[PDB]
């Protein structure tokens, strides 16, 4: 059940609230518009292997 | 590393290595952001003088993408001790900020509970280094990186001559010839988890390399998160 049950959908961190999912991300990441997906706020962001 | 495989072009970009006066490697280290390096506290005894050196595969060779870098302030744990390693954790703040580019970025700090009941069981994690390829062999002029599983708490206690405390971890094989050696100390273990990979363990010690019925031991970060915090603001 929530964050147990494929890390609730989250793509980084995920904490159970009121028998509710609720998603987070790492420093240097926005989370986007439908509260699950996690987006870089600028060049190399931590993580992420290099490709330029 | 023992085994394992060459890190390939902007395969390990948060790899850090401490250089001696010689400009030779004697631990590694873990880049957090543009001024911090994640490293083992008993790696700070190894040399008098040391810089950091970032964006490195291969010492032999002039790649374009190495910088060095001097130490302006060494953060040791305070309550680390050489009896048994407890508290094998320093950061180092730098003199210059890293220029992030290929082979040069930070790896994420995750959050303790999401960690460690997410990350930490997962099946594997990453070590990486330019230590020794054999217990007694020479070290590696290539940066290595090796997949290591996640090792049950009561059978690696089982397995050690040595105490294990609520600040270690253990990963690696039990007869398999792949392990971390002399030389990665200090260095990454990652997790990766939707392709983004999180620091979860810093290369810390061994009953040698690679031997029959043994691991290897790790500083466990996700313990450490609140103290690697406060020493980054300050
Ligand atoms: C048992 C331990 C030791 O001397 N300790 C002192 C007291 O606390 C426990 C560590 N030893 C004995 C030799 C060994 N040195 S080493 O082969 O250079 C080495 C260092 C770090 C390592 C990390 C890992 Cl993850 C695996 C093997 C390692 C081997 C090492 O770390
Ligand atoms: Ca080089």
């Amino acid at each position: 059940k929530l964050c147990s049950l494929d890390n609730g959908d989250c793509d980084q961190f995920c904490h159970e609230e009121q028998n509710s999912v609720v998603c987070s991300c790492a420093r240097g990441y926005t989370l986007a518009d439908n509260g699950k997906a996690c987006i870089p706020t600028g060049p190399y962001p931590c993580g992420k292997q290099t490709l330029e | 590393i023992v085994g394992g495989q060459e890190c390939k072009d902007g395969e390990c970009p948060w790899q850090a290595l401490l250089i001696n006066e010689e400009n030779e490697g004697f631990c590694g280290g873990t880049i957090l952001s543009e001024f911090y390096i994640l490293t083992a506290a008993h790696c700070l005894y190894q040399a008098k003088r040391f810089k950091v050196r970032v964006g490195d595969r291969n010492t032999e060779q002039e790649e374009g993408g190495e910088a060095v870098h001097e130490v302006e302030v060494v953060i040791k744990h305070n309550r680390f001790t050489k009896e048994t390693y407890d508290f094998d954790i320093a950061v180092l703040r730098l003199k210059t900020p890293i220029t992030f580019r290929m082979n040069v970025a930070p790896a994420c700090l995750p959050e303790r509970d999401w960690a460690e009941s997410t990350l930490m069981t997962q099946k594997t994690g990453i070590v990486s280094g330019f230590g020794r390829t054999h217990e007694k062999g020479r070290q590696s002029t290539r940066l290595k990186m090796l997949e290591v599983p996640y090792v049950d708490r009561n059978s690696c206690k089982l397995s050690s001559s040595f105490i294990i405390t609520q600040n270690m971890f253990c990963a690696g094989y039990d007869t398999k010839q792949e392990d971390a050696c002399q030389g990665d100390s200090g260095g990454p273990h990652v997790t990766r988890f939707k392709d983004t990979y999180f620091v979860t363990g810093i290369v810390s010690w061994g009953e040698g390399c690679a031997r029959k019925g043994k691991y290897g031991i790790y500083t466990k970060v996700t313990a450490f998160l609140k103290w690697i915090d406060r020493s980054m603001k300050t």
